[PDB]
């Protein structure tokens, strides 16, 4: 249908490229998010009695 | 324009290399003078068509 290997090599590395690029990105700025989250849900109320 | 590999109606997976250049796998020729040597010129009297 019109395609050859070259382009559609380069193609999918470029889209590639950008999701790895999105996914990495993704984690490392979820660590320090997750630390946000756990520095501020150290005060967070939690029920402790199994009776409401 | 059947010649041309670049209108190809088909797959560009035959022979890559017996083409005779990117815009004709068979050449048109050149004509010849009358003792199958190339024509350059045409004071020199072209004939045949090599």
């Amino acid at each position: 249908a019109g395609y050859n290997e070259v382009q559609q090599k380069q193609a999918a590395a470029t889209l590639s490229s950008y999701f790895n690029n999105l996914r990495v990105y993704a984690a490392q700025t979820s660590v320090g998010v997750s630390n946000l989250y756990y520095i501020l849900s150290k005060r967070l109320p939690q029920n402790m009695s199994a009776d409401q | 324009v059947n010649n041309d590999p670049a209108f190809s109606t088909t797959t560009s997976t035959g022979n890559s290399k017996n083409d005779f250049s990117a815009i004709a796998k068979q050449q048109f020729g050149v004509p010849y003078k009358s003792s199958g040597e190339v024509c350059t010129e045409y004071q020199q009297v072209c004939q045949t068509w090599g």
